[PDB]
């Protein structure tokens, strides 16, 4: 219930620079994402996509980032639902934040023209 | 003509070149530019190399209108360079050899 | 409705016939299920809107009395812009009532 | 089993309605392929992505844009094989 | 179409059958006279079933009077009909006298061509 | 090898030593030596570390 | 088998911990990852956040918080100011007096106004004496027990506190800088302590703290510390732009 | 009505049988003097108390602009067939017929070309003059075009045909003008790049060196190093063998220029290679801090070479930006952030003592103080970034103790430059900007929760009833890419006035105000610190 309250806090003060408190609370709503109990999963859940909005996309990819080739798997398959959430909505604000990801032998995954200057 | 981000050629015989840097030009079209001594190519005309030209100034189009524009803005400062009391704004403009540096005040020449 | 996960939508796109409330149904939002502060109209699939289905409960599917809409929270995740969200099945519920009552009487 | 494959299934169905998600199986490869692709469709979309790339160079929007579509069917190297 | 939580189970077996060997080369029907070809398939099948299937036949051949036919798709289709490897074996051989039909000149297969 | 958190689950003890070689290295390269860098051009116009600066400052000529 | 040759291309601990650049990051099962070079480097990554502590544990989360017994929760202050709190006591305890049939006669003959609250202390509580708490920075999450850590990493002396000072024989509150602390006088006797030569002691390495005076009576600073020729022997024991915010409101 | 005093100040009104309501500017101290002229489609009135001041409803818009010229002393309408419209102009011992030009301006333009793309220039604080850096990609520099030009007339002649026919004169001789029929350039890993000292009161160019094939300017400072005298020196970084995408180069040079003869001519001293771009290039306090690919270097002056003083190794990507106030060094990375960092004076040091949440493609930055910086995104945004009160400025995941963003605005286009000043006399400071699409604006700092809070609801309603036009939602907008923190849609709520009367007063009714106060609460702040 203290995730639902949280869900509605951000998509009501949106907007208007209450963004610590957001911050500081998904420190604490972000723990809960290892539930199995299908009503305190959703409601994490409704939580983070409120935060999403109210925290925008990058905070919520800093958060997503280290657990996506996690070696386990109960643990990429929650990471992997969290992501899909965070691109599905807002897929086009992450290509300013994805991070800088090197380039292997054979292939090249750098991105150059965002380091083009000019 | 600049390199163009549209051409709307209207009725009236003008054309309008909204170039992609830099300033923008309404022409006005004089003739449709045929029967003369340049040459004239063909998809029939076989060939084994290309055909060619070489250009010159403008026959086909007069200048009636040119809007300025200051896109694209590479660097600006505000100060003052002149002795007056209110700062201009130098602006470092333009593409390539299009390029220019404008100087801006708040004022009517 | 946010409450009964063994249901679906109709999903298939948009159009421009507005959508319908049944009396029980009247109010709500038709996902995120709330009462308040309802924004835009609700826009319905035409294979979803064709035939004996036109003026109906997109949630109850009975005669539609009330123009449905989505709630202001809905409107600023952008959860409606999925197209037809019909309830396109019935449900346990529906059935199971159903069935212990005319057991019952 | 169960959950591995009705999960499976979900997640099926909501890349191939929207590519570019993921699941616990995805590679850095189509990974990154999807996260190029995206850069791409919105340097194309942002009109002002497109003066700076075209500036940095000293191309044309319209060759840049073709140059753009152009790299988007193989952006990042051969498939991983 | 609706749902998410059923799996697509032709893509499922697109991975998981034995296929036969002839089903790569991407064939055209323009190539094809098929009114040779109809009695030899009509005999093949019979056989194999011992009786004659009119629907099936139809089938076969509604199958093939598209223009470019996916040939999984027809193994597949009728491994319910033949017992799973005569279908392998039937358009495995099948096929392959398509090919030979296309870049024949009138468009008939050698076999027929010979006899 | 001071027991830091780089070398935890390391556990034989070449390994532990090539690693805390390639440490050496890095912090090596990401520390700042004034003494091999901090480059001193002489009345001559030419280039010292300050190093030989100072040496042959004091030793009688520079 | 295939899964055995997967596991042939696990590097070991120390084959990854050698080539990824930064070797700390790497944990242990890090080897299993399908992908361990992506996985530490996304680990080195700035400003990113590491996964919670408890997806290995076998008890569940909070489950394992069970044991011991918890104070009720704690009002903020600017809503102890408007006393709702003893009023509320008030009338638990009035109904718990209550027995069934005077509840019922309550019921259905109210005390109506029987007591109250006055507005605009509300008012003022929420739109003029409202604070912001301490709030956490980006990426500290919370798990089982930080709340019973004190701190740590303070390696600085001047640091005092007031369970310290008190249970020392020494004074908290404004006089904290002129209360000397039991480590000053062997500090000026001899030298602060030898991993700590970068702290200066009040009263007895740096100049006397304001309103603080030099002396050997019950609360002062002694006879400073300085050589036969008269130079201190640590720091000075006597006591030898425009930051102006740009953009705010008058 | 307008009523024009002696003190310099002049208000409007309009009149029925009372006069309705007022507004007040001022235009030096002395008289107001009116006189009615006909102007590009209307009526519209001169002023002059010290200056020209045109006061005109453009498309029913008060604007009352400056003209620039010495002072007046009379005027009044006049035309002929020399002059279909100007004004007979008496001034100090003159009488002049004037004409004005474009009257749909707000700003006025002067163009003095210049031969490549303008990457960056500095002024010259003594003489005023614009020292000038210009590079080009897939370009020839002069020399080499005009030398392989003749080397291609070479090839044509030796046709072994009617010798006779000779179109190498014609060839050599002919010259289209590239700024007409473009650049005849091409190459890929082949820059051009050109320094030029300007003054800026007539487009002459002072003086003009051209680098050579492949070395690329990048940045360019105007210094006075402290070991030798008030001699003013010109540092320009230097690429050499650049390439795009992928990205690789020979390495660097970081040329020297003695800036001889009171300010208008370059003399070379001495090149020092690098090894990589020197992209960043600062004066600081009396020696020069480079940015030269990571690495932070502190540089002083050798008269053979450049002498390093110093370096930090730790800063992350690739150094695009080098900001200093007094003592500390802001400097500004390519894809993390802004980095503060504080030079040990004594000790010789910088170290690194805060840094960035967020992950920001900066490409410009301004420091509006001592605690708080201002930069712009390659994406179109703008961010302030403050460091929090009780940072620890001198001590010795990545980094110690992080600095608060305090705003957040999606612009819209790529702002490239960022400058802290003042545009009127008197007026106070703004935080102007200016897009790379040609825009120009300012960001303007609230003074009163009062103020503050009355163009929130203003633009809080108009959000509402009056909607972006093609679609979109205005705050998803300008919540594009960080949400928005602390800043007011100017853009959105000067709106109102081509709003609907009827909608207008619904808003003013929410505001429980009259359209006529509401636009003078909108125009006054646009008053006091723009035009
Ligand atoms: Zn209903
Ligand atoms: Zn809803
Ligand atoms: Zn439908």
């Amino acid at each position: 219930t203290a995730s639902a309250v949280v869900q509605h806090m951000s998509l009501g003060v949106y907007g208007f620079g209450c963004e610590d408190s957001l911050n500081h609370l998904l420190n604490y709503v972000w723990p809960n994402v290892f539930e199995t109990s299908p009503h305190v999963i959703q409601a994490v859940m409704g939580a983070l996509e409120g935060l999403r909005v109210a925290i925008g996309p990058c905070r919520m990819l800093q958060y997503c980032l280290q657990g996506l080739f996690h070696p386990a798997r109960k643990v990429r398959d929650v990471y992997w639902k969290i992501y899909n959430s965070i691109y599905i909505g807002s897929q086009d604000a992450l290509i300013a934040h994805y991070p800088r990801i090197y380039n292997d032998d054979k292939n090249t995954y750098i991105r150059y023209e965002l380091d083009y200057i000019l | 003509v600049p390199v163009a981000a549209a051409m709307c050629v209207l009725k009236t015989g003008f054309l309008f070149v909204a170039s992609e840097f830099g300033n923008h030009y309404l022409y006005q079209i004089a003739h449709l530019g045929d029967d003369d001594e340049e040459p004239e190519f063909s998809s029939a005309m076989p060939l084994e190399d290309t055909f060619f030209f070489q250009p010159r100034p403008l026959k086909n189009l007069v200048l009636v209108d040119e809007l300025d524009s200051l896109s694209p803005i590479l660097f600006c400062q505000i100060a003052d360079l002149a002795n007056e009391d209110t700062p201009q704004l130098y602006v470092a403009c333009g593409r390539g050899p299009r390029s220019s540096l404008r100087v801006l005040r708040h004022g009517l020449e | 409705a946010k409450h009964h996960p063994d249901l679906i939508f109709c999903r298939k796109q948009a159009g421009v016939a507005i959508g319908r409330l049944c009396e029980k149904c009247d109010g709500k939002c038709v996902i995120c299920d709330s009462y308040v502060r309802p924004c835009t109209l609700v826009r319905i699939c035409d294979e979803c809107n064709y035939g004996s289905y036109q003026g109906r409960c997109v949630i109850c599917g009975g005669p539609g009395v009330s123009d449905a809409y989505y709630c202001k929270e809905c409107t600023i995740q952008e959860k409606d812009r999925d197209g037809c969200p019909k309830i396109v099945n019935l449900g346990s519920s529906k059935t199971d009532l159903f069935y212990e009552r005319k057991k019952y009487g | 089993m169960t959950d591995r494959y009705t999960i499976h299934s979900q997640l099926e169905h909501l890349q191939s309605k929207y590519i570019g998600t993921g699941h616990a199986d995805t590679t850095k490869w189509e990974w990154l392929v999807n996260q190029h692709r995206d850069s791409y469709c919105s340097y194309m979309g942002h009109f002002d992505l497109l003066n700076y790339f075209a500036i940095a160079e000293n191309e044309s929007k319209a060759r840049v844009r073709f140059n753009l579509m152009e790299k988007m069917l193989q952006p990042c190297g051969p498939p991983a094989d | 179409e609706q749902d998410n939580r059923f799996s697509n189970k032709q893509k499922k077996l697109l991975k998981q059958l034995k296929f036969a060997e002839c089903l790569e080369k991407k064939v055209d029907m323009s190539k094809v006279n098929l009114e040779v070809i109809k009695p030899w398939i009509t005999k093949r099948v019979t056989e194999i079933l011992g009786f004659e299937d009119d629907v099936v036949i139809e089938f076969i051949f509604n199958q093939l009077e598209v223009k470019n036919p996916d040939s999984k798709m027809m193994q597949i289709n009728l491994t319910g009909f033949l017992n799973g490897k005569n279908a392998r074996e039937f358009m495995g051989e099948l096929w392959p006298l398509l090919l030979s039909a296309q870049e024949n000149i009138a468009g008939i297969p050698s076999a027929f061509l010979e006899l | 090898i001071p027991n830091t958190a780089h070398f935890a689950n390391v556990t034989q003890i070449e390994d532990a030593v090539s690693l805390w070689a390639k440490l050496k290295l890095q912090k090596a390269s990401e520390r700042w030596q004034p003494d091999t860098e901090e480059e001193y051009e002489d009345s001559s116009g030419n280039v010292v570390n300050k190093k030989t600066y100072e040496d042959l400052k004091r030793q009688g000529l520079l | 088998s295939k899964k055995k040759l997967r596991r042939m291309n696990r590097f070991t601990v120390a084959e990854l911990k050698q080539l990824v650049a930064r070797p700390d990051v790497v944990e242990m099962h890090d080897v299993t990852a399908q992908d361990p070079k992506l996985l530490v480097h996304l680990k080195a990554t700035r400003n990113s956040v590491p996964v919670p502590r408890h997806w290995c544990f076998k008890r569940k989360y909070l489950q394992g918080k069970r044991g011991i017994e918890k104070p009720p929760f704690e009002l903020p202050d600017f809503i102890k100011r408007t006393g709702i709190q003893e009023m509320r006591e008030a009338l638990q305890e009035k109904e718990e007096q209550k027995t069934m049939k005077s509840k019922m006669r309550e019921k259905v003959r109210p005390k109506m106004g029987k007591i109250d609250i006055d507005y605009q202390k509300l008012h003022d509580a929420f739109f003029k004496w409202q604070t912001k708490p301490k709030l956490t920075i980006h990426g500290d999450l919370y798990y089982e027990g930080k709340e019973f850590e004190t701190r740590l990493k303070e390696k600085k002396p001047g640091d005092l506190s007031d369970e310290l000072r008190i249970s020392l024989g020494m004074p908290v509150g404004p006089n904290a800088h002129k209360v000397p602390p039991p480590w000053l006088i062997a500090m000026q006797r001899y030298g602060p302590p030898p991993s700590y030569p970068n702290l200066k002691i009040p009263g007895l390495n740096s100049p006397i703290p304001e309103s603080c005076s030099f002396g050997y009576h019950a609360g002062g600073w002694g006879k400073p510390p300085v050589d036969e020729t008269g130079k201190p022997l640590y720091g000075d024991v006597f006591g030898t732009i425009d930051r102006t915010p740009w953009g705010e409101l008058e | 009505l307008n009523i024009g005093l002696q003190n310099g100040v002049l208000l409007r009104t309009v009149l029925d049988p009372v006069t309705g309501d007022l507004s007040d500017t001022r235009t030096g101290s002395r008289p107001v003097k009116l006189f009615r002229v006909r102007m590009q489609g209307q009526e519209a009135v001169l002023a002059m108390s010290s200056r020209s001041w045109l006061s005109y409803s453009y498309q029913s818009r008060f604007h009352l602009t400056p003209l620039s010229y010495e002072t007046l002393e009379f005027a009044s309408g006049f035309a002929s067939e020399q002059c279909p419209e100007g004004i007979v102009a008496i001034s100090t011992n003159t009488l002049r017929i004037l004409a004005l030009e474009k009257l749909g301006a707000v700003f006025n333009q002067v163009a003095f070309p210049l031969q490549y793309t303008p990457r960056k220039f500095v002024i010259h604080p003594e003489s005023n003059n614009l020292i000038i850096i210009e590079t080009d990609h897939n370009a020839y520099t002069e020399a080499t075009k005009a030398q392989r030009k003749q080397q291609m007339a070479e090839e044509m002649v030796e046709a072994a045909g009617e010798l006779a026919a000779e179109m190498a004169a014609a060839f050599l001789n002919e010259n289209l003008p590239e700024s007409i029929f473009g650049a005849p350039k091409a190459g890929n890993g082949q820059w051009a790049s050109v320094i030029r000292v300007m003054n800026p009161i007539q487009g002459n160019t002072l003086d003009l060196v051209q680098l050579e094939q492949n070395e690329a300017a990048f940045s360019v400072a105007v210094c006075r190093f402290s070991n030798t005298g008030e001699d003013w020196y010109v540092l320009v970084g230097v690429a050499k063998d650049l390439i795009l995408n992928p990205r690789s180069v020979a390495g660097g040079f970081v040329y020297t220029y003695k800036l001889v003869n009171n300010g208008e001519k370059l003399e070379f001293l001495h090149k020092t290679p690098v090894e990589e771009v020197p992209a960043a290039i600062a004066p600081f306090q009396g020696r020069v801090l480079i940015g030269v690919g990571k690495l932070l270097r502190v540089y002083d002056l050798g008269k053979k070479k450049l002498l390093r003083k110093c370096e930090n190794k730790h800063i992350a990507n690739y150094i695009s930006g080098i900001q200093t106030i007094g003592h500390r060094v802001i400097v500004s990375d390519v894809q993390e952030s802004f980095i503060w960092v504080r030079y040990k004076r004594n000790e010789n040091q910088l170290i690194i003592f805060a840094d960035d949440t967020y992950p920001r493609w900066v490409t410009t930055a301004s420091l509006l103080d001592y605690d708080t910086v201002a930069g712009a995104d390659k994406f179109g945004n703008i961010c302030v970034v403050r460091l929090p009160p009780n940072t620890n400025d001198e001590v010795d995941n990545g980094a110690s103790q992080k600095a608060e963003v305090i705003m957040n605005y999606h612009v819209g286009e790529t702002v490239l430059s960022l400058q802290k000043t003042t545009l009127i006399p008197g007026g106070s400071e703004s935080l102007v900007y200016t897009t790379l699409s040609g825009g120009i604006g300012i960001l303007v700092p609230f003074t009163s929760h009062e103020d503050h809070d009355f163009f929130q609801h203003v633009e809080m309603h108009l959000r509402s009833e009056h909607p972006p036009l093609c679609g979109r939602d205005h705050l998803s907008f300008r919540s594009y890419y960080f949400p928005v923190k602390n800043v007011i849609d100017g853009d959105l709520c000067e709106q109102f006035n081509s709003m609907e009367p009827n909608k207008q007063k619904n808003v003013s009714e929410e505001l429980d105000r009259t359209p006529p106060e509401v636009s003078k609460k909108l125009e006054d702040i646009r008053t006091r610190y723009a035009f």
